[PDB]
């Protein structure tokens, strides 16, 4: 296929939580799960978070609770069995911005936004696919794209032509930690977010590993010396013949 | 290359100490070093693996309603 | 401002000009045969998507790890 | 595949002068990179033996030569454990790779084959 | 008399796994058959403990894959655990085969043990496969429906055949719910076969890398080869280690993280790494059921392994020519695999279809002749 | 060195009792060294680290 | 083809003596210093022209082929590609 | 096997599966003739001393 096709691969970024040893920087998610929510979100559902998922990780449990409490969400009925609403709890989902995908597409010219819970395992490059494509629209289209209607230029967008458009530019966010709001720091942020999204175990299974590493690592040592010893009279067994 | 009563040359693999104490006790020391980490091992991957029997996070979040009173009017 | 806006510059002016001459050149190529009448019905249209990605490719080989220092 | 026919395609090509004088170079090469020699077997220490046939013709060896035969496994099966190779006598010299087996193994097998020949003969 | 030999139930065990009279010289090797018991084993228990917190409608897979990676305690650990051993079962297998082919463990009088594991192998191919629809991704998805529409191929009654497989007329709940439990019950059977293939072996024993009868020289398969499978053991779960808590998604594709939509097709519909040298044979032959009697003649063509090697000699420890070809044949095969996974275009087109060829006349053409020409150096070289 | 041989060793039960036990302070003491490792290397960087703005 | 303990299935031995020390008396790594070195070293250097020719053969394949995919998916090899086809 | 689905999983397999009724009716009837022929083979081996040594 032409490169074109494949789309242009993704850079490898230098990530905080790049490295057998690193967990996310978790400012940076705070700071990404602002950008999701002021821009994102808009078009763009986060349907496997759960307001709990953020506690201990971005947010502590009371900024988390009045997160939730501003919403509606669906309760049981009535005793009239008339439906009803009640204010969101920790346990409840991020509400997406859609009731449907026919309503999500009608708003965005045909195209479908995808849910953001999972994209970062589900497509090749990760948070560096994430991070390279909302930063990568170019200006202008090189010369001699025809780019069909309602898209956009992206090269690192498989074909060029994506439906989304360019979104981050410096100052759509205002941090609340002070960070300047810059489109390449908007785009790390969120990238960064979302990768926890995905993988939201990442800094205890990493934890993890390096116990494992070690364990395993001298009980392999261990299971060697072991082996040499008991082996050792076979290894140095000597013979002498006499023909009968 | 005969005589059978000519044992072969092991003094290239023999330890001079091989009847002390000290000398058991240091391969016993890495037979139990090995088993220990068995044991520590196996212990952490059992209660790691079989704790996905316990309540899901899911699960844990649908107990524990919490409730004002403030909200409530005598009778 | 955008560090990236500076360090892309930086990077096509310097470590990738050879790519950015191939992009220029292939822009102009294109936007003069566009101009040209009958290109609507000619057989092959050029594009210059080649020597953009290879411009993109060497500027963000140049300028990954400078970028993410900065953030 | 025959120890027996293994024995008559060979005799075939050191008949033919043309044949041997490019074949029999090529097989002393042969044996040299093989390099059973050097665990101190002799070729006919690696024929398969879990065969009726050559079990049989391995109950036929002379006393002497089987004795040697199971020494030279045992060493063999040493050095491979070890990751050694033979030394000094323990190699096999060209000279005492004999085919101890060989004539062995050709009445076992001259035998059977005339069996089943004649299970199929027809009375004309 | 010691009770481990007295008692029937320990005996078995006893001739099994502790006096059983192993050669002395096995080298490492011989370690990837308790490997493949120890994957087996972690399969078996990882796989029970997803089942615990999957659901196997259509309507609901998907997520309940997503509940145990977030919400089950260890869920993570448990689901990387099942889909990185899957990998690892097929390394080892590849291997534990391969110890096979250049040992000549096929010969007799192994043929039966080998026999049967080939069935064992095809077992694999087709547990790991229902596993894999099981997600109810995108590949999950496109995979069932690629490759039950190769059954359409078998002449009159094809079309019929997928449909019922399928419980429908497209892979759908039906489909999931009888790949749950068929994926279920698939390695119960592998088991089976797997403890079919030591019985048929114990009558002969292991055979070893000189390819020599070890009847004059055995070691108890305890403590020896205990100790010595240990440190593979160890090995493995560093392999393990590194993949399950560093980069559980090396091996696997971003695609099945997208639930299944029968409407969008994915970019590129490739199976699983281990399944790819069989897809690059299917895809050299242009004929539908021709690519799939060449596929599946892939792997039967291992039966004949026995017939077509005619040496005199087992194994290829003392064959150099024989080395070499196994050589290219092993490249080969790896190079099949990278076919499986490159887009249908030039020059990859005719380059897979050369490679299919070096396959298969492997089994035909080569090895027989080259184990012919074998014999005849060996013995004129020897005289 | 005898006496470390014959008090903990000699007797099976006694080596498994002192595997076991040593298992149990292992277990417990290299979880806390990890902990305060990970928590080193990773400064700045973990919820625990920034809690303390909210 | 095998038998049990004590009913193996070697043929009579006789003549062979054995000699091997415990384990507990000898040095399980004695020497391996020497064999890390020298001996894996002979080992390898016997075998390494079968994987070397083998592997060295197929890279340069896939090497040619992959680079020639590439060419014919440019600009340049556009004709070529078209015959290709 | 999710609860809000099972009870109507058995019912799709009694109304719309063929021989649905077929096979849960066998599976759920051949419980209780398992539980029948074990109480006659333990009966069985308790009454003629199938317990005792050897055995
Ligand atoms: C994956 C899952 C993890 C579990 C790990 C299990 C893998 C262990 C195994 O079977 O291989 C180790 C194995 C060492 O096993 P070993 O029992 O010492 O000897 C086995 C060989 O038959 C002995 O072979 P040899 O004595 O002829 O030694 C050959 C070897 C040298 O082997 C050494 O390790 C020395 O070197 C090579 O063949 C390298 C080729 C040169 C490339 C440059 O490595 C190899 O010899 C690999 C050769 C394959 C090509
Ligand atoms: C996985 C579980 C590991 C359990 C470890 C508990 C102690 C057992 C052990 O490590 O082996 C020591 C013991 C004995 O090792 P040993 O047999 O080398 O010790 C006998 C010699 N004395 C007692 C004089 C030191 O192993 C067993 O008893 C079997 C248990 C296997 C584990
Ligand atoms: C890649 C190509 C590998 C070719 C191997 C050539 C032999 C060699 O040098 O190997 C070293 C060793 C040589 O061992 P050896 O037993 O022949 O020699 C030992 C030393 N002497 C000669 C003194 C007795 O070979 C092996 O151990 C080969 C095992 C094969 C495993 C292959 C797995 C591939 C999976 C594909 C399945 C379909
Ligand atoms: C089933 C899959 C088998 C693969 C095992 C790999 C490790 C799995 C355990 C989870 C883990 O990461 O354990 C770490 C320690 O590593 C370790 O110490 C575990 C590595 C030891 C490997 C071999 C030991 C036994 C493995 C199988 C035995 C099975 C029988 C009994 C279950 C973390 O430690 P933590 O803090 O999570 O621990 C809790 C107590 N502090
Ligand atoms: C996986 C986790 C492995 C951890 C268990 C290893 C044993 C722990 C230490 C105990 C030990 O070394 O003592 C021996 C116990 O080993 C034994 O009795 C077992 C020896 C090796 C353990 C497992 C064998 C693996 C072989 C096949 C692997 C299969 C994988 C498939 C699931 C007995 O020492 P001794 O008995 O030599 O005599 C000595 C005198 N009593
Ligand atoms: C007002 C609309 C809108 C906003 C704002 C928006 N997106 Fe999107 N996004 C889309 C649409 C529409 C698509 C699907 C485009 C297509 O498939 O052609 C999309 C696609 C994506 C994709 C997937 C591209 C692919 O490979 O399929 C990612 C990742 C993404 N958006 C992330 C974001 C992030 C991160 C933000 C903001 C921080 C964001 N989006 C803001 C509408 C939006
Ligand atoms: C040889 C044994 C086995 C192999 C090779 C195997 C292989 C696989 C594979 C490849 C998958 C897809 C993994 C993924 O990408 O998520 C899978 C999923 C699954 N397997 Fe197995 N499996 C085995 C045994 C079992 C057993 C015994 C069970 C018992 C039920 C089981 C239950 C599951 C379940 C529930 C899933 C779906 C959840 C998931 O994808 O993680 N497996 N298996
Ligand atoms: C679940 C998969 C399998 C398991 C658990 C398994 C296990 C084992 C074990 C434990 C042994 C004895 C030890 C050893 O030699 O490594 C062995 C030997 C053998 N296996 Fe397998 N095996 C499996 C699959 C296969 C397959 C797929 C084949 C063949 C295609 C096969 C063919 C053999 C043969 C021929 C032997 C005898 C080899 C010899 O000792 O010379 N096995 N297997
Ligand atoms: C055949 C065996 C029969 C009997 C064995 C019974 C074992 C079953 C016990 C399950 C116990 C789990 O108990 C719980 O374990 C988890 C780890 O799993 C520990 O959790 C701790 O480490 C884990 C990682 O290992 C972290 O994710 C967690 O933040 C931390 O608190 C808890 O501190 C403990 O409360
Ligand atoms: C590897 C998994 C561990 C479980 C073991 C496998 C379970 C099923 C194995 C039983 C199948 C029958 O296995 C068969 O049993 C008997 C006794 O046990 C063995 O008999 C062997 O050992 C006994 C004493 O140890 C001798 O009397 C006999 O001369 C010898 O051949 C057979 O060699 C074996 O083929």
């Amino acid at each position: 296929m032409t490169a074109a096709e494949h789309g242009l691969h993704p850079a490898e970024y230098p990530w905080p939580q790049n490295g057998m040893l690193s967990t996310f920087d978790h400012a940076s998610l705070r700071r990404g799960y602002q950008v999701y929510k002021e821009v994102c979100a808009a078009c763009h559902s986060l349907d496997r978070i759960a307001w709990r998922n953020l506690v201990g990780v971005t947010h502590t449990t009371d900024e988390a609770k009045a997160f939730a409490e501003e919403l509606e969400y669906d309760d049981e009925p009535d005793d009239e069995g008339n439906p009803r609403k009640r204010p969101g709890k920790l346990a409840d989902y991020i509400p997406g911005p859609y009731p449907n995908e026919q309503a999500a597409r009608a708003a965005n010219q045909g195209a479908l936004p995808p849910d953001l819970s999972l994209i970062a395992k589900a497509r090749h490059g990760g948070a560096d696919y994430i991070f390279a494509l909302l930063t990568g629209y170019p200006d202008e289209p090189p010369a001699g794209v025809v780019l069909a209607p309602g898209m956009n230029y992206n090269p690192y967008f498989p074909g060029g032509g994506i439906g989304m458009a360019r979104t981050l530019f410096d100052g759509v966010v205002e941090y609340e930690d002070g960070t300047p709001a810059t489109t390449s720091q908007m785009a790390k942020d969120v990238a960064a977010f979302l990768t926890w999204a995905a993988e939201p175990e990442h800094d205890e299974r990493k934890k993890l590993g390096l116990k494992a590493i070690i364990v395993i690592s001298a009980m392999l040592g261990l299971s060697v010396y072991i082996k040499k010893f008991k082996w050792s009279p076979i290894k140095n067994r000597k013979f002498i013949y006499n023909p009968p | 290359g005969k005589s059978t009563y000519k044992i072969p040359d092991f003094t290239p693999y023999l330890k001079k100490d091989r009847n002390t104490d000290a000398n058991r006790l240091f391969s016993y020391f890495m037979i139990g070093s090995f088993g220990m980490l068995s044991a520590a091992g196996a212990k952490a991957t059992v209660q790691d693996f079989l704790s996905n029997m316990s309540a899901s996070a899911d699960v844990l979040a649908m107990a524990k309603v919490e409730v004002k009173l403030g909200a409530i009017p005598l009778g | 401002p955008d560090p990236a806006i500076a360090l892309h510059e930086a990077a096509a002016e310097g470590p990738c000009h050879d790519f950015k001459h191939h992009f220029d050149e292939c822009v102009e190529r294109v936007t003069k045969a566009q101009e040209a009448e009958d290109y609507d019905h000619a057989e092959y249209k050029e594009d210059c998507v080649e020597e953009f990605f290879h411009l993109q490719h060497c500027i963000n080989d140049n300028t990954a790890d400078k970028l993410f220092r900065v953030l | 595949a025959s120890i027996t026919s293994v024995v008559k395609t060979s005799e075939l090509i050191l008949k033919s002068p043309l044949l041997s004088k490019i074949v029999v170079p090529l097989a002393k090469t042969y044996v040299k990179f093989s390099g059973y020699r050097q665990l101190g077997f002799k070729m006919n220490d690696l024929i398969i033996e879990e065969t009726p046939n050559m079990q049989l013709a391995l109950r036929r060896l002379p006393p002497t030569e089987s004795y040697d035969r199971v020494y030279r496994l045992i060493r063999a099966t040493q050095f491979s454990l070890s990751h050694k190779l033979a030394t000094g006598n323990d190699i096999t010299k060209p000279e005492e790779d004999d085919h101890y087996l060989i004539p062995y193994i050709l009445d076992v097998e001259a035998e059977a084959f005339e069996k089943d020949a004649l299970d199929n003969l027809e009375v004309v | 008399m010691a009770l481990r030999k007295k008692n029937s139930l320990l005996n078995m065990a006893n001739s099994y796994v502790l006096d059983s009279p192993q050669p002395s010289n096995l080298n490492y090797f011989w370690n990837f058959g308790s490997l493949l018991a120890l994957c087996l084993v972690i399969q078996l228990a990882t796989g029970i403990t997803l089942a615990m917190h999957y659901t196997s409608h259509a309507s609901l897979a998907f997520d309940s894959v997503e509940h145990i990676m977030r919400d089950v305690n260890f869920g993570w650990f448990i689901r990387y655990a099942h889909a990185n051993t899957a990998s690892f079962f097929f390394i080892c297998i590849y291997a534990h085969m391969g110890r096979n082919i250049y040992y000549g463990s096929y010969k007799t009088p192994r043929v039966l043990p080998w026999s049967i594991g080939v069935i064992i192998f095809l077992l694999l191919i087709i547990t790991a496969f229902m596993g894999y629809v099981l997600v109810f991704g995108q590949m999950s998805l496109w995979g069932a429906t690629v490759i039950c529409n190769l059954v359409s191929a078998i002449p009159w009654l094809g079309e019929d055949i997928v449909h019922f497989l399928w419980g429908g007329f497209s892979v759908g709940n039906p489909t999931l719910q009888r790949f749950f439990a068929l994926h279920y019950l698939m390695p119960f059977v592998l088991a089976v076969f797997a403890l079919l293939h030591l019985i048929a072996l114990h009558t002969a024993g292991s055979s070893n890398p000189l390819g020599i009868t070890s009847n004059v020289d055995k070691l108890s398969m305890h403590p020896y080869y205990s100790f010595k499978d240990l440190i593979t053991v160890f090995a493995f779960l560093l392999m393990f280690t590194l993949f399950v808590f560093f980069s559980p998604d090396k091996l696997g594709h971003p695609d099945n993280y997208i639930p299944a939509n029968p409407m969008v097709t994915p970019a590129s519909i490739v199976p699983e790494w281990y399944l790819l040298p069989f897809y690059a044979i299917l895809r050299a032959i242009p004929d539908k059921l021709g690519g799939v009697i060449a596929m599946v003649a892939a792997i039967l063509i291992l039966l004949i392994l026995p017939i077509v090697d005619r040496s005199i000699i087992r194994g290829n420890a003392f064959k150099p020519i024989s080395k070499l070809l196994f050589g290219f044949f092993i490249c080969n095969f790896l190079l099949l695999g990278v076919l499986g996974q490159v887009h249908i275009e030039p020059p990859f087109i005719v380059l897979g279809q050369i490679c299919t060829i070096f396959y298969f006349s492997y089994f035909l053409i080569l090895l027989p002749m080259v184990s012919t020409i074998e014999n005849i150096f060996f013995y004129i070289g020897s005289l | 060195a005898t006496t470390f041989y014959n008090v903990f060793v000699k007797r099976n039960s006694a080596f498994v009792a002192t595997i076991l036990a040593s298992a149990f302070v292992f277990d417990m003491t290299f979880e806390t060294a990890i902990d305060n490792f990970w928590d080193r290397i990773n400064a700045g960087k973990q919820w625990k680290d920034i809690r303390h703005k909210y | 083809y095998m038998g049990w303990w004590g009913h193996m299935g070697s043929p009579p031995q006789k003549g062979i003596a054995g000699y091997t020390i415990s384990p507990f008396a000898a040095r399980p790594f004695a020497g391996v210093v020497h064999a890390a070195i020298f001996n894996t070293f002979r080992r390898t250097k016997n075998q390494a022209l079968f994987v070397i020719l083998p592997v060295s053969f197929f890279y340069y394949v896939w090497t040619q082929a992959s680079e020639k995919n590439e060419w014919l998916y440019t600009k340049a090899g556009r004709h070529e590609l078209a015959k290709a086809l």
